[PDB]
């Protein structure tokens, strides 16, 4: 949260944007992994009382 | 000039590393497609789903 550093970091161009975009792709994939494993079933089947 | 050389060289190593990781993901899909073609097209798989 320094101002003076951020105005230097801008001069390195697209590096910071593509780091945020990379970690976002990793984060979104974790939900996909969980969906592919568990959500193989269309309806919530329920066991009889007896 | 040595700053521009450093920045452009670091930018190019960043691109090639990203493409190496992305290529391994595509190879893992090409191995799945070669397996699907062998079992499903050239045969009749009993493997569920």
């Amino acid at each position: 949260d320094s101002t003076e550093c951020s105005n230097l970091l801008l001069q390195y161009g697209s590096f910071c944007t593509q780091l945020n975009r990379a970690l976002t792709g990793i984060a979104v994939e974790q939900d996909k992994n969980t969906q592919e494993v568990f959500a193989q079933v269309k309806q919530i089947y329920k066991t009889p009382p007896i | 000039i040595d700053r521009l050389i450093t920045g452009r060289l670091q930018s190019l190593q960043t691109y090639v590393t990203q493409q190496l990781i992305r290529a391994a993901e595509i190879r893992a899909s090409a191995n799945l497609a070669a397996t699907k073609m062998s079992e499903c097209v050239l045969g009749q798989s009993k493997r569920v789903d």
